[PDB]
């Protein structure tokens, strides 16, 4: 799941050099594809990058925070089973029931972050319903984020990239194992699409747009 | 309660 950004890379490039917008007509209905749908997303996020980190929960109520000092501690939606990843990416796995009082620290910031997540923000997606064995997948953690003037950027470790755009509050998925994206418009209204089919029928501005940014974000990724 | 620097959408 590493390689996988220069392969989305490739995909956008694809898709880009192809100007979707610019066809005779842009049907892009006949791009959707509903068995590409993601299995995580982030659903809600928090910015204490001063003093702590950014807490985050993904789209199964699991939380998570990538801490200041590059390291992530993550609580499963039974809110017990905890993983645990150091910088070098070393993953651990524990339970608060019997957590070492070397994660005490982390764990109370994480509570913190969890239930403020829950008392103040809204759940991105909230209405979209899980497959049939979506729930043993390997669940992913945050490796990377940053913001712009424009959107946040947020890389998860299953090689998914998210892109929260703050002035309309669309969203992006980009999933480069499916070679899919979804968009989530202005109504809230989600929508998957495979980047080969947008590049046979073409897309709307407002869409492409998303991918000519999405393609100068995942660039950023790589040179980081 | 210190509020944090940034957040997604808040609750209606």
């Amino acid at each position: 799941v590493d390689c996988h950004l220069s392969d989305m890379l490739q995909q956008l490039h694809s898709v880009n050099a192809s100007k979707p917008s610019e066809r005779g007509l842009v049907r892009q209905e006949e791009a959707e594809d509903p068995a590409c749908i993601p299995i995580f997303w982030v659903s809600k996020w928090v910015d204490y990058s001063d003093k702590y980190g950014l807490g985050y929960q993904l789209c199964d109520n699991s939380v998570g925070v990538l801490f200041n000092d590059s390291t992530r501690l993550i609580l499963y939606n039974d809110g017990d089973s905890l993983q645990y990843i150091e910088r070098d990416g070393t993953e651990s796995y524990l339970t608060v029931s019997s957590h070492p009082n070397s994660l005490m620290k982390k764990i109370t910031l994480l509570k913190y972050f969890r239930n403020y997540m829950s008392e103040h923000l809204l759940k991105a997606g909230a209405n979209i319903t899980p497959r049939e064995g979506d729930e043993l997948a390997r669940l992913p953690y945050l490796r990377t984020w940053f913001r712009t003037r424009s959107a946040i950027i947020l890389h998860l470790s299953n090689g998914s990239v998210q892109i929260n755009f703050f002035q309309d509050h669309t969203k992006l998925i980009l999933c480069p194992l499916m070679a899919a994206v979804t968009y989530i418009d202005e109504k809230r209204d989600f929508r998957t699409y495979r980047l080969s089919l947008l590049e046979e029928y073409g897309c709307c501005k407002e869409l492409a747009s998303r991918l000519r940014y999405a393609r100068t974000m995942v660039d950023k990724l790589l040179s980081s | 309660a210190t509020p944090p620097t940034l957040s997604s959408t808040v609750l209606i």
